[PDB]
């Protein structure tokens, strides 16, 4: 939506015309640092066919890959932000109850007496196992 | 400033009939910042918090 | 603008300028997030629902009484947002 | 006159113009096609030249830029910064052209005196990329510290601005790794090479070496082994 | 100009500090002091001159006896205070003050027959082109940035408590108290003959005054610093004198700053430092109180102590109502406070027609002081 | 130490010497002693507010209100004259969404580019 | 925490102030020094020392 | 810089025609006063070959010999204090902490109780031997 929207914002420049190749190419600056970033995530994910917890390792690892460049650092922690709220939140509901349920299979903790489930190491929340164990 | 005089007495008198429980110095406050654009919904919800 | 608001809490409570405070806070901040009218300009509105109210109540003679008062407001020319006053005492009825 | 002051920018801007520059040394400076003109476009036409090889040196190291992040999580760094200088260089590159359309008249010796002030700038990061190719970290920080150790007050802040933007991810493993001692080094690009050798639970045998070849000049060594312990 | 070619002197109450404007501290001061040989012969020590005043009396005061031209901080005579003006304008300076205007320093109660009298002198006899008597009250105030308050004046004379209420003192507030420094210097010395060390020498006898300030130090509550002394704290520090002679501080540490509320060690029935504080402020105006308790200011040479600003924080709320916020303005330094006031004051761009003249003295004679 | 206080805030300010320093000194204390001569803070605080609230500032007035609420709820930890630090501070003040935000800063772009230019042009 | 707190105020009624220039005032306001007098000499530094900056 | 950007003012005229060689030279001789002691400054630093307070040396005696015209001691007044406030920024630390850093031999007195310190006189000061020595 922002993207979209800042090209209609220099169309009103586009009235008084005067930009160049070479002055919209500064603007496209910015936006060619963020689609590149967003591109990057992009093409990672095609080529896992990751959903779940497949989904929330890979934007965890870009989290730490993308520590220094600090203005790329904000759309993929963004990013990772906006997928564990809805990860953590299908495991809140199971520590205020006792609701494991997997419409998509999102979560990895499936569910079967014995108590046994048996996570899946195939998915994982964005730290290793030993949060998967507790 | 006559005139103005007139148009308070009016104001009083319709405050009186509508029985609301506003006074000439509440009512001449409450004109001047309608006078300003001010929201009447939202001020009636302050005035009945500050009535309470 | 805020001092008239400030006066209004103080008038109303009675107490004095700096022991409205919390309310003052409250007032800023109903006033702050709706300041302006949402609704159309439009007098004629108003006096319909203040005379609906006087039938609604039979007190039909206060409600004549009302519309040559309303006439006589707009007549002397002096106040140009009419509407609004006259739906803040509606609404404080 | 106003063609070859077009023909120049667009030189700048990247690379060719109204007859072709591919050659970057090879480089007759750019071919006129004509000599019966005058003697003065000789000395324009090198002026032409050496702003754009300097603009395509930085572009260059940009389009070597782009990874996942693989091998050195400094060297993109240092290039993020190269390419948040490379952004300041087209907005002295866009006043250039503003003065071409109406707002008026142009000649090239006073845009010479506006691209004569980004010339100190974008020829000291050309030589500040020269330093190092590589893209491992303790040595980038001592790239770009040996250029606060050169004299000039006037690139010492454009090096020092490169420098507190390279120290930022060295900075950022040593504190966390000091209170908690967390890592994510797999390059070894910090300055201490974090457990590379087979897992034993301690009993003096050395698993934590610092292994001195990575070490920036930003830190001196009596503070290296203080941090290590 | 005058912005920096305004002298400052400081006419304290023992000690003149004179400067040039414009500094944070005076250039020269020193004890002022004259003396008088008695026979005049064949000199020793500095060379051929008429008499060893100030700074070439301090050097020889075993050939020479002392006499203060500012005795209880006011002038006694006025023939021998000419004597030290000469000595620092032209020794301790140097700069005719005929050219360059002079701020010359008051009493908070010296009487008027004795205000005409300093005035009469600078202009016939320095021949001063412009000067102004300032109160050093106000001076000591306005180097704490502040135009209202009390002072607590407790320097090498008469402790002053003066409330101002904007640059205008109340003339029924304005205490004498006996109580100088130079009364706790002396008191000091005849409770180390307790001890057993007794002075036989004025030299001696000179750095009990600098130990006083020195050594010497103010913890909160004496009552239970002399009870934690009865358990054995540490506090006791023994100053080495090279010769037998000791001066030790321990067991008359804290007696002597706690002379300044009880001044019965002293032997009198006197007021004390916060008494006089108290009944000063209490015959004040009841809508003015409020302004003089968050300004008090301490100033002088006695309350030069690292601890003493708290000490009077938490003693003054015990006698003043509780209704009342007091605040106790301590700068470190406190001496020197009244001559910051003095220059500042000659850099006020509101004191270029407050300025005394010869012209205005040639109109009306010695009474234009009246102003 | 007023004194030291306000050398230190004529040097702070300016972040040859002595001759400077002393001028900054003498406007500094001028103007002090001059004005002497010549509401809660609260209530300042929260007319501010209303001014943010209709220029539309809301989370800064969230935020601002519940700051200042944290200071009053707090007992002053190094401060002893809190309702002065907050009265000087107070007398030194002074979809469409998406667009707004990136049309103020396209039109600063091209006003900076203006204003260089028109220096450009100056020094000729 | 306090003055980190009273640096977020600062800039949020635009008073441009960093942590040196506020522990400076802070430590007047302390001393009993008023606000409003106080204002008004930071009014006039300021411009003075845009001033002298703006000769260099 | 500051030399081509006063070229730039004098073409901005010639933009019209109207300039001769005697309308140019009222900014020829201004210049002239600057380049010409700008010159007779320059051989001495090249063929001296000269580094540390010895160039502070030769900057002290042509700003002595130069008080013939106020703008020709202005240029090396310039001079003289664009090269000492770094060379007095060395120096400063080392009375102010010291230690030194000189990867360039950038100080007189070089590193290296009897740790002895050699002061050499190929970075011969300006200031006096004896403030040297303190």
């Amino acid at each position: 939506k922002e993207y979209m929207i800042l090209i209609s914002q220099l169309e009103h420049l586009q009235r008084q015309g005067l930009l160049s190749l070479q002055k919209l190419w500064f603007y496209i600056q910015p936006t060619l640092r963020t689609m590149e970033v967003l591109a990057s995530i992009a093409t990672s994910l095609n080529k896992g066919e990751c959903f779940g917890g497949a989904t929330l390792s890979l934007l965890h690892d870009r989290t730490f890959g993308y520590t220094g460049d600090s203005q790329a650092q904000e759309l993929c922690l963004y990013l990772t932000k906006a997928a564990s709220a809805p990860y953590f939140d299908i495991l809140e509901r199971w520590i205020y109850r006792g609701i494991i349920n997997d419409p998509y299979s999102e979560f990895m903790v499936e569910e079967h007496w014995d108590q046994r489930y048996t996570i899946v190491q195939q998915q994982i929340p964005s730290f290793l196992q030993k949060v998967a164990d507790k | 400033m006559s005139a103005v005089r007139e148009t308070m007495d009016v104001l009083l008198e319709i405050s009186r009939l509508l029985n609301t429980g506003l006074d000439m110095e509440t009512l001449s406050i409450c004109v001047r910042l309608c006078e300003q654009g001010i929201n009447p919904e939202a001020l009636s919800s302050v005035i009945k918090e500050l009535r309470r | 603008p805020n001092v008239l608001l400030q006066n209004l809490c103080c008038r109303i409570l009675g107490k004095g300028e700096a022991d409205v405070a919390q309310q003052f806070q409250y007032a800023v901040r109903v006033i702050g997030s709706n300041f302006a009218p949402t609704v159309e300009r439009d007098e004629f509105l108003v006096t319909e629902k203040i005379k609906k109210e006087f039938v609604r109540q039979r007190r039909e003679a206060d409600g004549a009484l009302f519309s040559e008062l309303h006439r006589k407001l707009q007549s002397q020319g002096v106040l140009k947002n009419r509407w609004s006053i006259l739906y803040l005492l509606l609404s404080l009825s | 006159e106003t063609s070859l002051v077009r023909d120049l920018l667009y030189v700048f801007q990247g690379i060719d113009g109204k007859f072709v520059k591919m050659c970057n040394s090879e480089n007759c400076y750019k071919v006129d096609g004509k000599v019966a003109v005058s003697k003065s476009l000789k000395d324009i036409t090198s002026k032409l030249s050496e702003l754009g090889w300097l603009h395509n040196k930085i572009k260059k190291y940009t389009d070597q830029r782009s990874l996942d992040r693989a091998f050195g999580l400094v060297g993109q760094s240092f290039c993020a910064a190269l390419h948040q200088e490379l952004k300041e260089y087209y907005r002295l590159l866009s006043v250039l052209h503003s003065q071409l359309q109406v707002e008026s008249s142009l000649t090239l010796r006073r845009l010479l005196v506006w691209t004569f002030d980004p010339k100190i700038r974008l020829k000291t990061l050309a030589a500040l990329v020269d330093h190092c190719q590589g893209r491992k970290g303790g040595e980038l920080a001592s790239a770009v510290h040996a250029y606060t150790k050169t004299g000039d007050p006037y690139m010492r802040s454009l090096v020092q601005h490169i420098l507190g933007l390279v120290a930022y991810p060295i900075l950022n493993f040593l504190y966390r790794w000091i209170y908690d001692g967390e890592l994510e080094d797999t390059y070894h690009e910090f300055f201490v090479a974090s457990d590379p050798v087979v897992k034993t639970d301690r009993l003096w045998h050395d698993k934590y070496s610092l292994r001195k070849s990575m070490i920036p000049s930003f830190m001196t060594m009596d503070q290296s082994r203080k941090v290590l312990l | 100009e005058d912005d920096i070619a305004a002298l400052v002197v400081d006419n304290g109450s023992g000690m003149c500090k004179a400067g040039f404007a414009g500094d944070d501290a005076p250039r020269a001061v020193f004890p002022s002091i004259v003396g008088r040989p008695r026979h005049q012969g064949v000199m020793v020590g500095m060379g051929q001159k008429d008499s060893y005043v100030g700074d070439e009396a301090q050097s020889k005061r075993g050939i020479l006896t002392l006499k203060y031209p500012i005795e209880h901080g006011i002038v006694t005579n006025w023939d021998d205070m000419e004597k030290i003006w000469h000595h620092t304008f032209y020794n301790e300076l140097r700069v005719a003050p005929e050219e360059h205007p002079v701020l010359l320093t008051e009493a908070p109660l010296n009487p008027k027959a004795n205000r005409e009298k300093m005035t009469q002198i600078m202009f016939e006899t320095f021949n001063t082109p412009a000067m102004y008597v300032a109160i050093q009250a106000v001076l000591s105030l306005y180097a704490s940035g502040r135009t209202t308050g009390i002072v607590m004046d407790s320097g090498d004379g008469v402790t002053h408590t003066v409330p101002i209420y904007e640059g205008y003192a109340l003339p029924h507030a304005i205490l004498r108290l006996d109580l100088a420094g130079r009364d706790l210097t002396d008191y000091l010395m005849k409770i180390l003959t307790e001890r057993g060390y007794s002075f036989t020498t004025t030299a001696e006898r000179e750095i009990v005054r600098d130990i006083k300030e020195k050594l010497c130090y103010v913890a909160l509550d004496f009552e239970q610093e002399m009870a934690t002394a009865a358990s054995s704290s540490s506090l006791e520090k023994s100053y080495e004198l090279p010769d037998g002679q000791v001066i030790t501080i321990g067991n008359e540490r804290f007696r002597c700053p706690e002379a300044l509320f009880q001044p019965s060690f002293l032997g009198m029935e006197s007021c004390g430092i916060h008494e006089t504080t108290y009944n000063s402020i209490m015959k004040c105006d009841v809508d003015i109180r409020k302004d003089l308790y968050a300004n008090t200011v301490l100033s002088g040479g006695t309350t030069m102590y690292p601890g003493i600003a708290d000490r009077m924080q938490k003693e003054i709320t015990a006698l003043a109502p509780s209704t009342m916020k007091i605040k106790i303005i301590a700068p470190p330094e406190r001496k020197y406070s009244v001559w910051i006031g003095g220059s500042i004051l000659a850099s006020l761009s509101t004191f270029q027609q407050m300025w005394i003249s010869k012209q205005e003295y040639d109109e009306s004679g010695p009474s234009i002081v009246h102003r | 130490s007023i004194t030291k206080l306000f050398g230190d805030l004529c040097e702070s300010h300016m972040v040859s010497k002595n001759r400077t320093k002393q001028t900054l000194k003498k406007l500094a204390y001028d103007t002090l002693f001059v004005h002497l001569f010549q509401l809660p803070v609260k209530n300042k605080i929260i007319m501010l507010s209303f001014n943010l609230r209709i220029c539309g500032m809301s989370s800064e007035a969230d935020r601002l209100e519940e700051l200042v609420e944290y200071l009053e709820q707090s007992n002053g930890i190094q401060i002893s004259d809190l309702h002065a630090v907050l009265e000087l501070l107070v007398e030194l003040s002074g979809v469409q969404v998406f667009e707004a935000d990136l049309g103020t800063t396209v039109a600063y772009q091209e006003l900076e580019i203006s204003t260089t230019i028109q220096r450009t042009l100056q020094i000729m």
